[PDB]
RNA sequence: ACUUUGCUCGUUCCCGUUAUGGGAAAAAUUUUGGAAGGUCUUGGUAGGAACGGGUGGAUCUUAUAAUUUUUGAUUUAU
RNA sequence: UUGGGGCCCUUUGUUUCUUCUGCCUGGAGAAGUUUGACACCAAAUUCAAAUUGGUGUUAGGGGAGCUGGGGCCUUUCAAAA
RNA sequence: AUACUUACCUUAAGAUAUCAGAGGAGAGUCCUACUGAUCAAACAUGCGCUUCCAAUAGUAGAAGGACGUUAAGCAUUUAUCAUUGAACUAUAAUUGUUCAUUGAAGUCAUUGAUGCAAACUCCUUGGUCACACACACAUACGGCGCGGAAGGCGUG
RNA sequence: UGGUAUGUUC
């Protein structure tokens, strides 16, 4: 007999063909991915604080510290700290999910763009891309998307697209700035830019 | 005959029958006639001792053990008298019985 | 007719164990698995007169300061070469083989 | 190391202890066990594998010994090429705190079974 | 029957693991499909011989008895196989 | 078995004139129908005749250079003809069940009520009523939308994509039955 | 050992009498076990008992002393 | 109830049982608590919103009542010197 | 979520501590809210028991490390073979010396590897606890405070 | 006497 600890589903006598097919089906994938995400979120979010050790402080430290100054404590209400911590959590997860993708879109017209950056004609890890296609045995998963594939083959040479400026490129993205410190940008530019 | 299809809980009788009338005739003769045997082991530890018990794994209890080995550098023989010993059948190369 | 049940009747017995690596282990027995995975306490172990692998295995167990004194060692079955029992114990009463007696009475 | 390992404990009782397990080579693994089996296959959390070099072995033969430590993290070690295991360091939380944690796990598991019985109805 | 460690080895399928062999060669790669007999298959394998050199295999398959150990990733630190008191929701008849 | 050594001992004991009723002639020629449906849902149980690998190797060595036996081939042809007749009867029963499901009482009553209201401007109204009746018939047929497999006699679907269909064709039942159809067609081409 | 007759010493009380006997308790006191009360300290306070399993997980035996751990090719020697 | 003095506030979401209001001229107020409630993750439904699958929490200290056990003292019964 | 099709499979067994005695069931076996003894588990409980628990009358320090710095620190050791050409020491598949054509793989590492040794900095842990800044001891030390962590022994 | 996974309609 076999029991899945993730899906909480039982099974018959332990056949490798059934157990292999169980770890491919979509319900086990959803339950396993959600369980790993929640356990990682719990071990990040668990603030294991140190146990405090307070000793009887010295006399001259008390005459020095109680005479210098008294600082002001800031504090906020419940909805304010809840909204601020929710914005900080979405900022932490969008920084953990993002990555710099300037070299992919900056060498887009390079003659070896179809041999390294296409990520399907790659030599060492291209067989891993060509192996598991997620073959979409549902007809709705193949009939949902109606856009182009734009699969760049390896055999694209330098004869195609000879002049990269006549074929309309994209203007590069500006360096993004922090929205909390966006009020200190120089409002006057150096040169006159139109449109 | 296959081992799994013989019977249930009667394999001990066949094991005793193989003990009485098989390759175990020398370990049986040494424990009933208290004769000393010489067991050569896989690390040159030759044991002269009397057999006290028999096991399926050839795990043997030995009494009045006189063991001897040889250090080769130069050539010396080092011996030791051990009263009680429980020897594993993994280490046993061979068992010789004297008449 | 496995003689591991003979060692199961040998609790609180102060024995030595020579291993296949060459280490002599002096200590009292606490328990032994039927697969002969024996645990020992109040242990000192010594590699006699060499084998550098055995010297590494002797030192890298904590509590060296070549007699190494350790509090609790579990020993796997296939690493046991031989075990020496104390001579004061009576082998005629511990090898009664009550399971073999019940098997003979069941015949 | 004044730990005073338990005098009548086995592998079910030695769980979550910082073991110092020895192998046939002497490649000593230090880490917390979290599971075992009949073949004594041990998973090891925050594990480190320490060895001694061949040049240090001459100094070890009859002081300081420079061991080579590599970090394995969470590994799973087989029971074939191991020799002996000892208990090196005690865990963080105590026996009473593990007892309260086990009671909380039992109450949470009973609540989960009540939730499964409520969802089944 | 099977036990917790072989279920943990079957748990981390499709992840970057690192094996060490009994000879001393350390492999590292993505686990294709593990078995109950631990005869494990790896892909994008980088290998270190006991002599010292580093090479790269595409698709390796090592037998379970010639394995010193294997390293699973750290997020399997928290697994339901490690739970001691997990009850069982009504096994079938 | 729990140990592989007993499995290897079983393989040795089952591996180590020839015209005897104990030898399965359908397995002696090859691809016995009691072997191709061993553990599936269409299982026949257990073959009463014994199967052997040494006799199969001797038959392969005889058919390689020595000679051939037409009696075992005729027995395998008769067994394949009986199994093909049983499968054709099952496929005819499935086609009759599909025709009965397409001709149910309430479905034919709803179709007759839609066609009774189906009767330039009158031609356009009749074309719109016929399009509405065709949409109602498509909605009635889409409640099941189960076709008939032309070879194995199972159920298929038209709106289903080719990947799930390719997963359907790679089974023990379909591979065994296509092999039995190939053997039956080869024996009918050799006999006729 | 029972039994009787008198002497002597003697725990406590009475009487013939403060020599000494007679009678009674055959006692005051020490220990163990059981019943009750008071005081000091600690744990628990919402589940528990019985039965039923073509129940789940652990432990033992045999398959299993033969290539997958656990019944050995890891003391590097001819 | 007020006032003074000493320490702590890392409780870093300013008590972390939860929700809401709210705080350093202060340390608070209201509600609820295991077939329930709270917070979060993942998704297709083309904002938000709603649905489904899971994860984690429901705490700490003191007091009245009941009960189990350990030690001392007192009363009574049975037995041995 | 209901209804249907398809792909794979449909189960190694036996038992739940041991010994002695009495009774019952047609030499062997089973049962006793049957009796004595040993052992195991759980919950309490006590042993002038065993080990440990970090200054604040200061700006420290105990344990484990740095996969940290000085540090390319100091002292040593290696960084491919074969055929031939112009000389050649020469028992080798010209090994040795200088230069080159060609042939098979060809770890990166020489700021590399091993040994030695000091200093600085930073991480995880604690009772950073209650009274006092005190004259005890050959039977060597009044272990006769509130606890916590680990363990031994004993009782119910 | 059943289980796991997948694809359509409400």
């Amino acid at each position: 007999r076999y029991y899945c600890e993730y899906c909480h589903s039982y099974l018959t006598h332990d056949t490798l063909s059934v157990r292999k097919s169980h770890l491919v089906g979509k319900n086990h994938l959803r339950i396993t991915a959600d369980y790993y995400r929640n356990k990682a979120r719990d071990i990040i979010n668990k603030h294991n604080h140190k146990r405090r050790h307070i000793g009887k402080r010295g006399r001259k430290e008390r005459e020095n510290s109680s005479q210098n100054e008294t600082l002001k404590v800031t504090c906020l209400s419940n909805k304010e700290k809840r909204h601020i911590m929710h914005v900080k959590k979405m900022n932490q997860k969008e920084l953990a999910q993002t990555s710099i993708d300037t070299l992919k879109l900056l060498y887009d017209g390079s003659p070896g763009y179809s041999k390294v950056f296409v990520d399907a004609n790659r030599f060492d890890i291209g067989d891993l891309v060509k192996a598991s296609k997620l073959p979409q045995r549902a007809n709705e998963k193949s009939a949902h998307h109606s856009f182009k594939q734009t699969s760049r083959s390896r055999d694209e040479t330098c004869e195609s697209n000879p002049f990269p400026r006549l074929n309309n490129p994209k203007k590069l993205e500006p360096p993004k700035i922090l929205s909390q410190w966006s009020n200190t940008i120089p409002k006057t530019s150096i040169f006159y830019s139109v449109d | 005959r296959p081992k799994h299809e013989l019977s249930r809980a009667e394999l001990e009788e066949l094991e005793e029958f193989e003990f009485k009338h098989g390759p175990m005739s020398l370990i049986n003769d040494a424990m009933v006639t208290r004769t000393p045997v010489i067991i050569s082991l896989r690390n040159n530890h030759k044991i002269i001792a009397r057999v006290k018990a028999f096991d399926r794994h050839c795990n043997m209890v030995l009494e009045n053990v006189k063991e001897l080995w040889t250090e080769k550098k130069n050539v010396i023989n080092r011996e030791r008298f051990i009263s009680k010993l429980f020897l594993r059948g993994d280490s046993v190369i061979v068992v010789l019985k004297t008449p | 007719m496995k003689l591991v049940n003979f060692l199961k009747k040998l609790r609180n017995e102060q024995v030595t164990i020579e291993l296949k690596n060459g280490t002599t282990v002096w200590g009292t027995l606490q328990s032994v698995s039927p697969q002969m995975n024996a645990i020992l306490t109040d242990v000192k172990l010594t590699l006699p007169q060499s084998n550098g692998i055995a010297m590494a295995s002797l030192y890298l167990t904590g509590g060296q300061q070549n007699i190494a004194s350790l509090q609790y060692i579990n020993i796997r079955g296939n690493t046991i070469r031989q075990i020496i029992l104390p001579d004061s114990l009576n082998l005629d009463s511990l090898l009664v083989d009550q399971k073999q007696l019940n098997s003979l009475r069941r015949s | 190391s004044k730990i005073q390992v338990a005098h009548s404990s086995r592998l079910a009782n030695l769980i979550d202890y910082k073991l110092r397990v020895l192998t046939q080579d002497g490649r000593v693994y230090i880490g917390q066990l979290m599971a075992f089996d009949k073949h004594m296959n041990l998973v090891l959390n925050e594990c480190i594998e320490e060895r001694v070099p061949k040049t240090q072995l001459d100094k070890l033969r009859p002081l300081n010994i420079k061991v080579e430590k590599r970090v394995l993290g969470l590994t799973i070690l087989r029971g074939e090429q191991i020799l002996s295991t000892v208990v090196e360091d005690k865990p963080l939380l105590s026996k009473k705190e593990r007892l309260v944690r086990d009671k909380k796990e039992k109450k949470q598991a009973q609540k989960q079974t009540k939730l499964r019985k409520e969802k089944e109805k | 029957m099977n036990g917790i460690p072989v279920k943990l080895l079957n748990e981390a399928q499709g992840h970057i693991v690192s094996l060490e062999l009994t000879t001393g060669a350390t492999y590292r790669g993505k686990l294709v499909e593990s078995e109950d007999s631990m005869n494990v298959q790896l892909r994008d394998v980088i290998a270190t011989e006991p002599q010292g050199a580093v090479t790269h295999m595409d698709q390796i398959f090592v037998r379970g008895s010639q394995i010193k150990f294997i390293v699973v990733p750290d997020l399997l630190k928290n697994a339901p196989l490690f739970k001691k008191n997990s009850s069982r929701p009504m096994p079938p008849i | 078995m729990s140990t592989p050594a007993a499995e290897q001992r079983k393989l040795v004991e089952q591996l180590m004139g020839l015209h005897d009723p104990k030898i399965c002639k359908s397995y002696l020629v090859g691809e016995c129908p009691y072997d191709l449906f061993q553990g599936t849902k269409q299982s026949l149980g257990k073959c009463p005749q014994m199967h052997l690998t040494k006799h199969k190797i001797q038959y392969e060595r005889e058919v390689k250079q020595g000679k051939t036996f037409p009696e075992f081939e005729r027995e395998y042809l008769a067994i394949l003809s009986r199994f093909v007749n049983e499968c054709n009867g099952q496929i005819s029963v499935a086609l009759q069940n599909l025709k009965h499901t397409a001709e149910e009482r309430m479905k034919i009553q709803q179709v007759t009520e839609e066609l009774d209201v189906l009767d330039l401007i009158s031609k356009r109204k009749e074309v719109a009523k016929r399009v509405r009746n065709i949409t109602e018939n498509v909605g009635q047929s889409a409640q099941q939308k189960l076709q008939v497999c032309e070879v194995c006699g199972a159920y298929l679907s038209r709106l289903d994509t080719d990947r799930r269909l390719a997963d359907h064709f790679l089974g023990k039942i379909h591979l065994g039955y296509v092999k039995m159809r190939e053997d039956y067609d080869r024996l009918m081409k050799n006999n006729r």
